[PDB]
């Protein structure tokens, strides 16, 4: 089984989103109003699963042909995961989600009047290799309304659930898209107060990556808690 | 002071995180492999049991959206690292509550003895991480057993909680379900019985 | 019929596109060597044809209805047509065309692996009224890669046509949308040696006549040449 | 100096000028009123003519996906600015280019004469604007016709073009077509026998 | 009756005071928890009265004359009514209410040591004109000294009401003194954050508007959520 | 993006709103025209009620500072802009609790019911504005009638409100005063059943 | 968006090249090892041939200190890369024109076919790059042959070419030098009949 040989940087709760943020509603009442108890890492924090082993569909990582060709810009996500050292993290799980080229969701709950893409289910997949890169095709979601103040749309995003190496890194996200307008305007992306951490989300035009007269690329490179050996303890 | 890369910073995983990680749910089609809630065959070693609860807001309604990972140790208080549907035992798992009830299930086995760094024994647990729209980043938990008790009251990491009342909102309830035992944890995100959450 | 009562300001050749602007192959054997003959304004210069009694259709300028709904961001564009001097443009045409979503055109000669949409044309016209006002609804166009450079692609953009009072003020030109990466990087665009021309071509993005839950809207407003009377003449 | 607001930019029409243009050539379905190439029904007062030609880039080659604008007055010298299909005749008309053979046509009358600012009559003449893909900007021009010499030598437009042999550039050429009265204007966008293009 | 024509620009709540505003110490108690619930705009929303026919009376609009002469620096106060578009606000109501020469007002409740003003009553209304424009003859009024932290005085102000044409658009708020020091230090102002905001609170003196040998006048003009037409509902 | 004129910031009401607004409340001769608490004439069309409630404060506390201001439909689900001392239905009304008791009280009809933007119907209401001391900008809510439980349920505005627990606080219920039908309709600003308040 | 390291500019090989690229030809004593134009052995697989021409500038006079490079396939339609003076067949060359005559020569093989990206056969074909004084930047073009009409009529390369007339540029004309096949494959850099030079 696995063991307590790494510990991972303390995070910096300063950097990501407090708990309360109020002019995204839903915080007020998901929110806790105690302090987070800090307790010392453990083989039960300092270890979490590998997906080396799970059983990956052909198109796992291809929105155009997982789920007819989807109507929308072509595009390839790309990027790789390191740690806060710089480390890759090879052989990990990333997964996203998001809306169609018009912004509605495959998702019972959704109501926008947007229609769904009958060539598009808006679900990928795939383990980070061992430079700890990773790739998906899809199509460039759009902005969503959503009931929050009375004329808030999100901008266009796509959501990602990163593994890493424990539990303690296990994360989730979301990418925007350079130069989009909405971005400085959502309170979801005002729940980070650092301006400098909100450009850490947005995936970067990258023409290097793109596929002439086919589809773009977008870079998002995700960084995870640093992991270093455990020493003097 | 030394400053690494800045980690990437968390959202909140939406309404909608279903489509992503837990298809049937979101009423979507499933692909040949998924991570889901039975983490042990009918065949694991270890005594099985059923874990179910509910998530309630700071206003005593049900969040019924929320997405919960769990990791733990086997019977024998190892951590199954190694993820395959073929295992006959799973360290980790995945659940969502019903749009309707609002309630969560998971089919497991009760965790052994793991002992900390310092090398003392922790008292059976099991790690949640608990996700869902309003929520910025998600909250770290441990749900433990009442009957249990004497391993409980040893705990290191229980012990560090400063009021012994709040201890009491970590450990689920021991019930049957269809004849079946079962341990029921509920977690109050905010307000009274506030669940502990951790940082670590 | 029309008369001789106009004149209109000169044209700044020098805040317009050139002729020769070899970043965009197709200029080199396009344009002219010799210099353009100026010549002074008369009637056949200062009038033009007034469209206030074509049959425009109910759904002209509703290019979401004109062509099942498309697929797409859907969006409202607006703006205003004024004159150099700030005077508005009452009843006159605004013609407009683009790709669908995902950046394939409804013509013979596109050849671009996206798919058409079933419910999407690309065509919409209408008057301005009174004020000098316009709106179209439509879905917003996605990039298009083009055989210019070996990996050229053109920024989201509509093409539009503007008729003003006289052949003179008469223009042609497209529509940018605010913060697209690639418009920096096109050819087309880099025609203009301006900037602050650059800028006059960008839309921007108009939260307060958006509709809620509904669609977004942009801000394009039109300058047309400043029209004065004749003096001394 | 005193500035004004600076007039939009142009910018080409691009490949698919048709699609918003000339939806016939585009290969759509049209819409109830289209302004095309048939300035005049077949009642209209004046000598009915036929007017065709060709578009040549730098290369010699034939532009195939060129849009061209015009405006004319009617038999009588009269500008009719009140754009109608009920019309007998109207001043304006559009037309585009084959992408086969690359040969535009328009169906109109022989204009009247009309005199400039300073009151001096003007040769007969259709103003054009050209648009296509590789065209930053429209070029303006005229088309004269070839048997309207006394006229032509006398105009105050065409005598403004300081070399003689340029002016011939924009006489468009009498012939039949079917039997009937034509003129073939081509236009030479760039090298020998490049068309004169003026700027107003 | 009223109709549903109109759309209001969407109020921006980080422009206005937040409800919880601590230093506020009545706020405390009364701000809601909860958030508030965003709802579409309909005839409930989009209607309010006209005060057209009220029956104004002669010296409604004059504090020097509506309740001897009152004791005090004699101002004018005098301003424009219009929306975000700068569009002009016509016969809407305007209501003021304020302290006297020394800072002591005309209620029950105000057991301020200054005295009373035989002659002041602090007290006025009136109707914009057809070009939004409105006018007050009052009396500059003193700062007031409240039981909030231990030496709190507010800044001299003038408290206002303004209607405009629907509940929507329906304000009260409160005028300040150009250079007054008190201004800055003041926790009311204070509950705006944006100090730009703060800046449209602040009357200006007007000289041009001043009767020589007689009174000096302040100019307030206010503005009102911006009114536009529905579009593609 | 595009940037228009920002609106006049609010400011709170104050202690002494009643100077200006609710004369007589400030113990001040009124006016020969004052906007006051009663919207009827008992010669109006409709079903004649008499509404009242308390305000209360986080701490449970009765506001009697506040000053409320309503705007509803008459019997036939109109709303009466033109407002005249005069007419026998005033749409607009003015209202404020007392320094003792707290309570506020309003004399109007039962109004009727209105269509939204999309042309549903929406269940009888009166629209309210709270104002006070305290109140940096004024609190939004309705006035839902508990008789109308029909309509209350189909209503689209009610149904925005994503926890039922959270309609019951817009719903007034009905007694008698004096033999006279009465709704009373009490405000939680803060707290244990606040009541919801929009944004529009 | 991303940007990498910018790529080293390109810079003109001036008109003493030759003393570095064709030893030869600078009038200088050789190594032991240089490359050259002979890429095929008398004993190599495939149809031999000579290949000739002359470069022209845009005043139609000979470019005499033209420097060339050549990459071709073998005989099979394989791209032969590991150079070596030993091997039979060389598939990249260099020759350079007579600062006499000037003119350029080469001794190969008819390459055979060899398919695009997309898996269609390109016509048999030289990928030739050029270097001269006064060239900033290096020419690439291709060499077809005039009499594999069938093919390259058929190449998706020389299809994306848009004018036809500007394709017959790209194509040798086949004769017999000394009773051996010879192609001749001018250059014209500038003006009339200016070959077709590509970006990739
Ligand atoms: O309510 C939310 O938190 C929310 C709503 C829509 C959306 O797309 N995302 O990402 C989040
Ligand atoms: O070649 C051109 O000029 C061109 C190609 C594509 C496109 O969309 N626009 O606008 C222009
Ligand atoms: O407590 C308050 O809110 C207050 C007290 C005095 C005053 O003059 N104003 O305006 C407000
Ligand atoms: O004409 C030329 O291009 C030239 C002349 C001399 C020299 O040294 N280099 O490098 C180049
Ligand atoms: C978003 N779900
Ligand atoms: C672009 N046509
Ligand atoms: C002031 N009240
Ligand atoms: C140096 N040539
Ligand atoms: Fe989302
Ligand atoms: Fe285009
Ligand atoms: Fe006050
Ligand atoms: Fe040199």
């Amino acid at each position: 089984p696995a063991q307590d040989n790494s510990r991972f940087v303390i995070r910096d709760r300063n950097w990501h989103p407090k708990a309360l943020t109020p002019d995204y509603k839903t915080s007020i009442a998901r929110s806790p109003r105690q302090a987070l108890v800090s307790i010392p890492q453990s083989i039960s924090e300092t270890t979490g699963p590998n997906f080396s082993h799970l059983g990956f569909g052909a198109h796992d990582h291809d929105l155009l042909l997982n789920f007819g060709l989807p109507i929308g810009e072509r595009i390839i996500v790309a990027g790789r995961v390191v740690d806060q050292y710089g480390k890759p993290v090879p052989n990990t799980l990333v997964e996203m989600w998001q809306a169609n080229a018009g912004g509605r969701y495959r998702h019972k709950n959704d109501r926008y009047l947007a229609p769904l893409d009958p060539n598009f289910g808006g679900v990928g997949r795939c383990l980070t290799d061992s430079d700890g890169y990773y790739s998906f095709r899809t199509i460039k979601p759009g902005p969503y309304p959503w009931r929050n103040g009375p004329n808030d749309w999100r901008p266009a995003h796509i959501h990602f659930g990163i593994s890493g190496p424990s539990i303690a890194t296990k994360l989730i996200t979301q990418l925007y898209f350079e130069g989009d307008p909405l971005i400085p305007m959502c309170p979801i992306v005002k729940s980070i107060a650092n301006p400098e951490a909100v450009q850490q989300l947005i995936a970067k035009l990258d023409m290097n990556n793109a596929n002439p007269m086919d589809c773009l690329a977008y870079r998002f490179d995700i960084v995870l808690r640093g992991q270093r050996k455990t020493h003097f303890e | 002071p030394i400053e690494l890369l800045p980690e990437t910073p968390s959202q909140t995983a939406g309404p909608y995180v279903h489509i992503g990680l837990a298809l049937e749910a979101a009423g979507n089609p499933t692909r040949d492999q998924e991570i889901w809630n039975r983490l042990a065959k009918p065949d694991a070693p270890g005594e099985h049991i059923l874990l179910l609860g509910q998530v309630y807001d700071g206003n005593g309604h049900l969040v019924r959206d929320s997405f919960l990972e769990v990791w733990q140790a086997d019977a024998n208080g190892e951590y199954q690292d190694a993820y395959n549907l073929e295992n006959a035992f799973n360290s980790f798992g995945r659940t969502a509550t019903t749009f309707d009830a609002g309630e969560w299930t998971l089919h497991t086995v009760k965790p052994g003895v793991v002992n900390n760094a310092a090398g003392v024994p922790m008292a059976p647990h099991i790690n949640i991480s608990l996700f869902a729209r309003g929520i910025n980043i998600h909250l770290h938990t441990r749900l433990y057993f009442d009957d249990e008790a004497q391993a409980n009251a040893k705990c290191p990491v229980l012990n560090l909680i400063e009021q012994p009342q709040r201890r009491e909102t970590l450990i689920a309830k021991r019930c049957e379900v269809d004849g079946k035992t079962a341990y029921r944890f509920d977690i109050r995100i905010q307000g009274e019985g506030e669940t502990v959450f951790f940082d670590f």
